[PDB]
RNA sequence: GUGCUCGCUUCGGCAGCACAUAUACUAAAAUUGGAACGAUACAGAGAAGAUUAGCAUCCCCUGCGCAAGGAUG
RNA sequence: UGGUUUCUCUUCAGAUCGCAUAAAUCUUUCGCCUUUUACUAAAGAUUUCCGUGGAGAGGAACAACUCUG
RNA sequence: GGCUAAGAUC
RNA sequence: CUCCGAACGGUAAGAGCCUAGCAUGUAGA
């Protein structure tokens, strides 16, 4: 749907449909910050995933909440609304992401792993189930009930940004600036490049905090705590032997 | 005390028989000297006691609204709702003037439309005189088939608003 | 000619034009024209003063915008 | 009463003009009754009763004695001497002397289903000295 | 415990009562 | 809020049929067992009874394990004084119980004497029980709780007589 | 109750066939307990202050409130 | 080929669906402003209500008058 | 125990 | 020249006594 929804830190899901260019609905009902929203693909309701004590299904074109899935026992930062996944993956900063029901809303299965605060999340949809991501020791799952796969490799940054290209590309965009780059099948990091800062900026203040891989998925963005939107388009090799 | 003289007796024509009256003048008559040592015990024999003893027609009078004894003897007997033999008992006795119009103003208030054409017709032959209360508190002179008449004509009397079912004309194509 | 506001409770306020040497009952029909009452059960008061309905306005000093709180008899 | 269509009724309603007007002062009367006495729902009783019986005059003297003429059946039945709706579910084998037309709705009934005027005594059971309270009576 | 049943209600009042 | 499916009511008080027919009115008729509405079951225990309904409410029922309508026990049938004496339960319990439990209420025009309704009188035109004993003197928690139960008091009191 | 049986078979009726199948917080009730800041009589807002302030981390009333206001730990 | 009506319920309405036209909300603007609601009207889009349009489903009235072909 | 103009402060 | 406004921001503060228009419709023996 034409409608480009936001969620501000101000308690307010302010979602400023782009048919006008102004605010349409200004949803509201969070007590604290919002941390990130997500659409569901399917079912017409929005997944705010607040920072108060939980997350809200908000009703899209009904200015009113579904349910409350209060699963979490801290702030919900991440959030994941698949079509294939019958709940809706809440990623909860109290080191356990839970699997909250569209209809229930109880939290049909934990995560045994992710000790720290988990604020990240994934899917690749292409050949494979859903992933998920933790800061430190982040590990892999799957979208039925949850299956650890395999864990990360040696990233021990405090990971804010997670995202999977169809291709096979898996890059992780980390506070400390070091945007590591590794594979959803080999999990082996491909380039793990460190991007550079602004002039204006600081020393140490380059952080992903959010990355997206193109419409085209052809250019990866990812936006620096720099005040930089950087964007890295591809360039072929072949001298990239992992051993 | 001042709800009903009678638990579940009857009812008015469209609502208690107490709310007869306008409520700015119940409220006002329901707290008056006449009112208060007359409600706390009232009977039917009592009722014609208090009523031969009075000699006025009138309604309110003064700044404040004080309510003649004529219009309180009227409330007390529409709040004990006598039956309709003592209410034609009260109105064609003719042992005071004063008495008569007290049945009068009981009969187009309360009763029905064939039976206040039927009472208040033998009334208009009636040439005695009556004293009236006006709104500065005189005494004014009116006769007793001007008093009738004035019953038979529009609302216009001392508190006092019940149209009738139809007028003389429409019930004279239908009954005599 | 004053403009007296007979503004009572419950939103009955009009304005009721008024001569100085007008008694009170020529000021009771006036407003009784805008507030749709008998005039004749209609009792002014300020404070539980009821006014009369024989004495003129000129007496009372009620100038222009003295307000009045209507009540009803 | 008004008949309220100005347009001058045909022969036979003089016929039934006074049996009419009968009925009809009935109703009135019935209709200024006061509401002591009745419970709760036996004031409206006397309503369906004197429509009950102003119904089956204006049916008995179309089908059963077939007297009156269709123009004066016609203007009868805008004039409102009886309902449409009754002379119709009286029409049906099925329905011949029915309370009410109150009765014989579906939706009218909590547990869905008819009420007790439109039942026969030899299939229900042997004691009951019920009354319809919709309808009226049996 | 409860059991229900995709019986007629019309036929299983009139057999009851009957 | 208080919501309910279905009643949990005795046999007893289920009606004198296999065949019977419930209603529901969902967050209704204020039930004073919890002072929350509950969904009220009304139902007809039979030809002339009293066709009562839900008077406790779900929740609070459930503690107290004991019929809707009469509310005196699960399985024997004595209150919940006379259950939380004590098998004390498997002696003071009666089979088949009487029509009393389902007998519709008595006929204020007949005690006044002027029954107008007749023959067709739905209630029960008898006489009414002696106000002088302490059966006809309960109340809402008097008979839910075990506290001053009347009918719990002469239940262990009848109970050692020969 | 309504219509019909090559029924008994008179046409007085009887028996069968076909349709109609469960309304009713059940009463004209029984009681059960009390609230104006309302009038009246008594005295009449002090004729006197040294911490310097707010923000978020539990509920009644006015109001139609996705405005608002009083009291709050 | 074969039915004039009437009442219930299921969608999409991009046709002045409305040959006429209300209120509220949201984002920006002006005037007063003294706390606020009731305020003034310019722009845009979101509901509610007054209503309506084709096309299948179930009852009633002569559906039989025999309508177009 | 945090944010408020070293919070203004003889 | 004829364009007409409504509420809140308002009457306190209390002592003793006195009288009222209200509401529920139960299971139980």
């Amino acid at each position: 749907s034409p409608y480009l929804f936001s969620c501000g830190e101000d308690k307010q899901v302010k979602c400023w449909d782009l048919e006008y260019n102004k605010v349409i609905r200004h949803y509201h009902g969070h007590l604290s910050a919002v941390y990130g929203l997500d659409l569901h693909p399917t079912i017409d309701v929005l997944v705010t995933c607040s920072r108060d004590s939980t997350a809200r299904i908000w009703d899209v074109r009904t200015k009113a909440s579904v349910h409350t899935l209060s699963g979490h026992t801290n702030a919900v930062a991440t959030v994941r609304c698949q079509a294939a996944e019958p709940q809706i993956i809440t990623g909860s900063h109290d080191t356990t992401i839970r699997l909250w029901d569209l209809v229930a809303g109880k939290t049909r299965v934990t995560l045994t792993n992710h000790k720290k605060s988990v604020r990240a999340v994934v899917l690749h949809p292409r050949h494979y189930t859903f992933a998920s991501g933790s800061p430190d020791n982040i590990k892999q799952w799957k979208f039925p009930d949850g299956s650890f796969i395999q864990n990360l490799s040696g990233h021990n940054a405090i990971i804010n940004t997670l995202t999977v290209n169809s291709d096979g590309v898996l890059v992780s965009g980390a506070d400390n600036g070091t945007m590591h780059l590794w594979d959803w099948r080999t999990g082996y990091n491909f380039q793990r490049v460190h991007a550079a800062v602004q002039p204006g900026s600081l020393d140490s203040e380059s952080g992903i905090f959010a990355c997206a891989f193109d419409q085209s998925e052809s250019r990866l963005l990812t936006a620096e705590a720099d005040k930089t939107i950087k964007v890295y388009r591809e360039d072929d090799t072949a001298t990239e032997e992992t051993h | 005390m001042a709800n009903r003289t009678v638990k579940d007796a009857h009812s008015i024509h469209g609502t208690n028989p107490q709310y007869l009256v306008e409520k700015i003048i119940r409220t006002r008559i329901y707290e008056s000297k006449y009112w208060k040592e007359e409600c706390f015990g009232l009977t039917a024999e009592l009722v014609v006691d208090k009523a031969m003893e009075l000699r006025f027609v009138g309604g309110v009078y003064g700044g404040n609204i004080k309510p003649t004894p004529f219009l309180c003897l009227t409330l007390k007997m529409l709040q004990i709702q006598p039956e309709k033999d003592i209410i034609v008992e009260f109105i064609k006795n003719e042992d005071f003037k004063y008495v008569r119009m007290l049945g009068a103003l009981y009969m187009r208030l309360t009763g029905t439309a064939i039976d206040c054409y039927k009472y208040l017709e033998p009334l208009y032959n009636d040439y005695r005189k009556i004293k009236s209360q006006n709104r500065n508190g005189e005494f004014e002179l009116m006769h007793v088939d001007e008093f009738i008449d004035e019953l038979l004509h529009s609302e216009r009397v001392c508190d006092i608003i019940l149209p009738r079912l139809q007028k003389r004309y429409v019930l004279e194509e239908a009954e005599q | 000619m004053i403009e007296v506001v007979c503004n009572d409770r419950l939103g009955k306020k009009v304005r009721v034009k008024c001569n100085t040497d007008d008694t009170i009952g020529d000021l009771k029909k006036l407003i009784a024209a805008q507030t749709g009452t008998r005039w004749n059960k209609i009792v002014l008061k300020k404070w539980y003063t009821i006014f009369k309905d024989h004495v003129s306005l000129g007496d009372y000093e009620i100038h222009d915008g003295m307000n009045l709180e209507l009540y009803y008899q | 009463k008004v008949k309220r269509s100005r347009k001058a009724p045909p022969d036979g309603w003089e016929l039934i003009e006074p049996t009419l007007d009968e009925l009809d002062q009935k109703m009135r009367e019935a209709e200024t009754e006061p509401h002591e006495g009745k419970r709760k729902v036996e004031s409206l009783w006397p309503i369906f009763r004197i429509h009950h019986q102003k119904t089956r005059y204006i049916f008995d003297l179309f089908y059963k004695r077939k007297a009156i003429s269709r123009e004066l059946y016609e203007y009868c039945i805008k004039e409102g001497y009886a309902d449409k709706n009754l002379i119709a579910k009286w029409k049906k084998q099925g329905y011949e002397n029915l309370c009410c037309l109150r009765c014989i709705q579906t939706r009218d009934t909590n547990f869905g289903t008819n009420c007790i005027c439109r039942v026969p005594k030899s299939k229900l059971e042997v004691g009951r000295i019920i009354e319809c309270t919709h309808c009226g009576c049996r | 415990y409860a059991e229900p049943a995709h019986i007629n209600d019309f036929m299983f009042e009139q057999q009851r009562r009957t | 809020w208080e919501d309910a499916d279905f009643p949990i009511l005795c046999q007893t008080c289920l009606g004198e049929n296999p065949y019977i027919r419930m209603t529901k009115e969902k967050y209704g008729k204020e039930c004073k067992i919890c002072a929350r509405p509950f969904t009220v079951f009304r139902w007809c225990p039979g030809v002339r009874m009293r066709f009562k309904k839900t008077e406790v409410c779900q929740t609070c029922s459930k503690l107290k394990n004991v019929c809707q309508t009469c509310l005196l026990d699960l399985e024997y049938g004595l209150p919940i004084q006379v259950r939380d004496a004590g098998d004390m339960l498997l002696k003071l319990a009666r089979t088949t119980p009487y029509y009393k439990r389902n007998r519709p209420h008595i006929c204020s025009f007949w005690v006044k004497g002027e029954c107008k309704r007749g023959e067709e009188c739905p209630y029960r035109h008898e006489k009414p029980t002696d106000p002088d004993d302490p059966l006809a003197d309960q109340n809402i928690k008097d008979r839910y709780y075990g506290i001053n139960d009347p009918v719990a008091d002469k239940l262990l009191k009848r109970a050692s007589t020969m």
